[PDB]
């Protein structure tokens, strides 16, 4: 999800880079909040004592019914190099990371922080009407480009290059237009905090140039996480790499700046959803005749429905759309699975759908209490039709490779088939037909075995 | 002990029968017959086989506007 | 438009972006959305003031679809004629629509209401002395119509056979014809003492349909559609008792004629000497000054050389001005000379009673020219949830066609392809398993298949009796009695004989092996044979509909076309690609490959007094 993704990314960071990452107190503070609550408790119990602590004391801390969470906390700690285990006098001695401990203690008690939380210049603008509006404008611009609606304003080439180079949001030059992948629509499903985190992790994957310092970028990301919306911060405390990635975040909408090359910058609300989160819009109604009435006026929620719903009419409250076969085929040719569509239809279901499903389940349990059924909030007919269209798209599955036959001897064919079975590239073998199939990636091994 | 160029598909016997009659229509579609469920489609026309198969089965599909 | 700049997401709305309508501040109370493009009304049922809007919409608009949450209505000309006929003035409709809608009512919709509601009741077809007259209270409306002049206070007589042409032409012009019978003020026709028996109770939806028919105190000619077993016959009896004039009832089968005579003699105070039957066996007429005649469409509309007695009876029917005609199964009226029964019979009020108001051609829309506007659409799911009709569980079993049968299916003509996809052995196995499972559940099962050869083959394979056209009528009655009473007879196979109006025992399960193309009428007629089961009062009871269709064939196309009408009614056809226990059943029909090959071969091989001793 969100904490797992950043935890895995910080796991992929090498140890000497992690020790350099623990210099700024703001980075240590943001990293500390990602840990499990048992891990956070043990770190904060271990910060204030300078002496090294036995691991058996931490084992005695944890109750007998939560030992698996203790093992998870120790594994997450040790793998993230917050602990340096020590083996002296036959005891599994545990010492906290000294840079992390010093930076966290300085963050809490206050002291030397080298402006890791920035400096406030006390000149401010309105947050909801300007900062939130700018962040929503940039976010809706990039999302509207990515879902494929026509736009008079398109985002800059930096995020276009990032989206083209991402695992998602594929593009073909033969037609000249930009396409959503399975991960492109998957990106829409989670709430915007982990959307921003996925974009930032992909950006972190692609900052490999010498002009980019990884630790400075991570410090800046956690620093923007630490700031408060509605107050400007002076740019002079930042590095030039941090300054130009501040410019790139201003392009992305994380931060507002009144003018380019200004001395101050205003973090937006998307900076504070970067740490943690906190009828609705987009709430929809599905009927058995595949009609959709989705109570949304935001153009983004309408545009994401155009991926798989044939829209017919639009009011201020909802758009009148119909789940047709060709609209779902349009979604399926873009790689969007039926499960993703059904999950989107479930997560935006109307409260009236919820209460009707609750009433049906209440009537069902009192009639047959022996069996328990899941809450089918949306009608099973439309779900079955979506899965049927998914299956009818995939009536055939294609694998390219090679089939070897016309063998006069059974033993040579058996030996080649079992050799292909050993390397795990075989898809068919049969001694009656004297034919066995291998994948295109598996062609080379069997072919060099046959040649030699 | 010879080799060829070819691509495998997996299908139920109905789609097998469709691509059989398509091979009867256009000769360079399938090379040889594997089971009632496995085929060896020519890789240069596999996309053609898909683009034709998805349009021929549409006549079993009611399509209102 | 209202000086509204379009949004970036207005592109995929082909001039259907209605965002320029400014939403009202108190919109959440109002349940309506009005589309200016086509007059479509979107009604939300969960909101407050919904039923108080739902009755208004079903009075003024035609319901396209009525699902659980969001209801969709269409404002059409005939619905507006019905709305103004019951006393709703235009200003009242406009003001109530404005009050009940979130978005303001567009001027296009308001002008549509103005145009359709005005010029109503100008031209009226009245019948005087068995002779048609078209009448107008305004003088110049007679003179303005000059294209179709079939002339034979201000009125002129038209010919009897040209009434349909006049109605179509005046519907093309903006002067629709008012066809209402003021039976209270009609003293020329001799009345009847017919009245409902006090022991007969009438359900509220039947009362609502008759209030749609008799809203303004005058009998309005039109069509009332009700499900099978919801009591369309009782509605006919009750309308006949309301008009209290001479009644002629047209049916499609002679057994339906006898059933209608029985229902008239049972449900109301009609003496048998006032009733008469015009069939092949029965041709004597009632001798009283008024009464009932029941007959068949083919008998009245027989262009062939009818017998002398039948000619005398038809002369009696034509020479008598009837006060009421009941056209049972009105969906067969738009046929070639079944159309002529509304012209050969001079009837003041014309009521069409049906369950399947669909035809596979476009002639179903001609009934408003023939009979009248659609008076009442019965909500089938409202009747199912109130226990008036059975709560059927519609399903569509997908039978995968075998390899050899499909190989023979591709290289064949359509007529042979038909029988070849009907007789696939997986459909045999699925039908056998369903018969066994629902016979263990103690359900009366009726199996439908239009192919006679397939019907006989399935019945012989499964050891169950079959009924079709050439079976003797006494054998058909014996098999029906055995199905109704003998516990060992729980499955009877039926051909298209069961689709039409014949008497059947109550059944709670149905399997449709084959069908007649994409006949929505036949599909809904077959569903009606399990819609009136006695077990409706039992809690948790459900009837079962199965449409066994063969995979990757034209049977998918025809089955979807048939189920279009039932999903328009609101039924949900759940597909079944897996039956749990197919392999565990003891005896499988054509499990062995040799048996399937033999079946394939069989289906393929299916296709001077003294000189008089000389003679």
């Amino acid at each position: 999800s969100l904490k797992h993704s950043v935890t895995q990314y910080l796991e992929e960071i090498p140890q000497q880079v992690q020790n350099r990452l623990y210099t700024s107190p703001a980075t240590c503070l943001a990293i500390y909040r990602i840990l499990p609550p048992l891990a956070k408790f043990f770190i904060m119990a271990m910060v204030f004592n300078e002496n090294e602590v036995p691991l058996l004391d931490l084992d005695k801390w944890v109750n007998s019914n939560g030992k698996l969470q203790f093992q998870n906390a120790i594994k997450s700690m040790k793998s993230l190099h917050l602990l340096i285990p020590n083996k002296s006098s036959g005891t599994l001695m545990i010492n906290l990371n000294p840079t992390f401990k010093i930076s966290l203690r300085n963050a809490l008690t206050g002291g030397e922080v080298q402006n890791s939380f920035g400096v406030v210049v006390e000149e401010n603008v309105v947050s909801l009407d300007l900062l939130d509006e700018y962040s929503a404008n940039k976010w809706e611009t990039i999302l509207h480009f990515m879902v494929g609606t026509p736009l008079a304003k398109i985002p800059s080439e930096k995020v276009l290059n990032l989206l083209k180079h991402s695992k998602l949001m594929e593009e073909v030059n033969s037609t000249g237009e930009f396409k959503i992948t399975n991960e492109g629509f998957q990106f829409l499903l989670q709430e915007i905090n982990s959307q921003l985190w996925t974009l930032l992790l992909q950006y972190l994957k692609m900052i490999e140039t010498s002009k980019m310092d990884l630790v400075d970028v991570l410090h800046f990301i956690f620093m923007l996480g630490a700031l408060e919306v509605g107050k400007a911060y002076k740019i002079d405390a930042l590095s030039e790499t941090q300054r130009i990635m501040l410019q790139d975040m201003r392009d992305y909408g994380l931060v507002f700046q009144k003018h380019s090359n200004d001395s101050i910058f205003y973090p937006t609300k998307l900076a504070l959803m970067l740490t943690s989160d906190t009828i609705p819009d987009g709430s929809l109604i599905v009927e058995t005749n595949f009609k959709i009435y989705s109570y949304s006026n935001s153009p983004l929620q309408i545009a994401v429905l155009s991926l798989f719903v044939h829209l017919k009419a639009r009011f201020v409250n909802m758009v009148l759309g119909q789940i047709t076969r060709e609209s779902i085929r349009r979604a399926l040719t873009n790689g969007i699975t039926a499960d993703q569509i059904i999950a989107y239809l479930e997560t935006h279901a109307h409260p009236q759908m919820r209460r009707l499903a609750e009433e049906k389940l209440e009537k069902k349990l009192e009639l047959d209490p022996n069996c328990k059924e899941p809450l089918q909030v949306l009608p099973p007919t439309v779900v079955d039709q979506i899965r049927l269209w998914q299956l009818e798209l995939d009536r055939v599955i294609t694998y390219e490779g090679s089939l070897y036959s016309d063998f006069e001897t059974s033993q040579e064919y058996n030996l080649l088939s079992k050799y292909a079975q050993d390397i795990g590239v075989l898809l068919w073998k049969d001694d009656k037909k004297k034919k066995f199939f291998i994948s295109k990636e598996g062609n080379s091994q069997v072919l060099d075995f046959a040649k030699r | 002990a010879r080799a060829r160029k070819g691509a495998l598909v997996q299908c139920d016997p109905s789609i097998k029968a469709l691509i059989l009659q398509i091979d009867a229509k256009m000769s360079d579609i399938v090379l040889e017959e594997l089971d009632d469920t496995h085929l060896l489609v020519n890789p240069s026309k596999v996309e053609f086989v898909k683009h034709e198969l998805n349009r021929l089965l549409s006549k079993n599909i009611y399509n209102p506007m | 438009p209202a000086d509204f700049v379009p949004d970036s997401v207005s592109g995929m709305f082909r001039s259907h972006d209605f965002s320029y309508l400014r939403l009202r501040p108190d919109h959440a109370s109002r349940p309506l959305w009005i589309s200016p493009s086509d007059g479509r009304i979107i009604l939300e049922s969960f909101s407050p003031l919904a039923e108080q809007a739902q009755d208004f919409l079903v009075t003024i608009a035609e319901p396209i679809s009525r699902p659980s949450h969001i209801h969709e209505y269409k404002i059409t000309a005939y619905s507006l004629y019905a709305a103004v006929s019951v006393g709703l003035e235009t200003d009242d409709i406009i003001s109530v629509l404005d009050r009940l809608s979130k978005v303001p009512v567009a001027e296009s919709i308001i002008n549509f209401i103005k145009g359709a509601t005005i010029s109503y009741g100008k031209v009226k077809l009245v019948i005087k002395h068995n002779r048609y007259f078209v009448e107008t209270t305004q003088a110049d409306i007679l003179q303005m119509l000059l294209n179709d002049s079939v002339i034979g206070v201000h009125s002129f007589e038209i010919a009897n056979e040209s009434v349909e042409v006049v109605k179509k032409r005046c519907q093309e012009i903006d002067y629709p014809v008012l066809e209402e019978y003021d039976f209270r003020n009609d003293h020329r026709n001799p009345d009847l003492d017919i009245d409902l028996k006090p022991s007969t109770q009438i359900r509220p939806y039947q009362e609502k349909s008759l209030s749609k028919m008799f809203g303004n105190g005058r009998a309005r000619s039109g069509i009332i559609v009700l499900p099978c077993g919801a009591g369309k016959t009782l509605v006919g009896i009750t309308a006949a008792c309301t008009i209290k004039k001479s009644v002629i009832v047209l049916c499609t089968s002679s057994v339906s004629v006898m059933q209608w005579r029985q229902q008239f003699l049972q449900w109301c105070t009609l003496q048998p000497e006032n009733c008469a039957v015009f069939t092949s066996d029965n041709k004597e007429m009632f001798q009283t000054e008024s009464g009932l005649v029941v007959s068949t469409y083919s008998m009245v509309a027989n262009t062939r050389n009818r017998s002398h007695d039948s000619q005398k009876v038809m002369d009696f029917l034509t020479g008598r001005e009837w006060g009421f005609i009941i056209l049972d199964e009105v969906h067969v009226v738009p046929a070639a000379m079944f159309r002529r029964v509304v012209s050969t019979i001079a009837a003041h009020a014309k009521l069409g009673l049906t369950a399947t108001l669909v035809r596979e051609d476009d002639k179903i829309g001609d009934l408003n020219f023939l009979i009248g506007p659609k008076l009442y659409e019965a909500n089938w799911m409202e009747l199912s949830q109130k226990g008036h009709i059975a709560n059927v569980q519609c399903a569509e079993v997908w039978c995968p066609m075998t390899a050899e049968f499909y190989q023979e299916y591709l290289r064949e003509t359509a007529r042979k392809r038909m029988l070849l996809y009907i007789m696939n052995p997986t459909k045999f196995q699925a039908c056998q398993f369903l018969i066994q499972y629902h016979e263990r559940r103690g359900d009366k099962i009726i199996v439908f298949s239009d192919n006679v050869y397939a019907l006989q083959e399935y019945a012989l394979k499964m050891g169950k009796p079959f009924i079709y056209g050439s079976t003797p009528q006494q054998e058909r009655m014996n098999i029906l009695q055995n199905f109704q009473y003998n516990d060992q007879i729980n499955t009877i196979f039926l051909s298209k004989v069961g689709d039409t109006s014949i008497d059947l025992p109550e059944a709670t399960c149905l399997i449709q092996i084959s069908s007649h193309y994409g006949s929505r009428r036949q599909e809904a007629q077959r569903l009606g044979r399990i819609l009136r089961a006695k077990r409706r009062n039992d809690e948790g009871f459900n009837a079962f509909f199965y449409s066994l269709v063969s995979k990757d064939t034209q049977e998918m196309y025809y089955s979807t076309k048939r189920q279009a009408f039932l999903v328009d009614q609101g039924y949900a056809f759940k597909v079944i690609t897996h039956l749990h226990g197919m392999e565990n059943i003891p005896n499988l029909a054509y499990a062995s490959p040799r048996e399937r090959r033999e079946l394939l071969q069989e289906v393929l091989l299916k296709n001077h007094p003294l000189i008089r001793k000389m003679y």
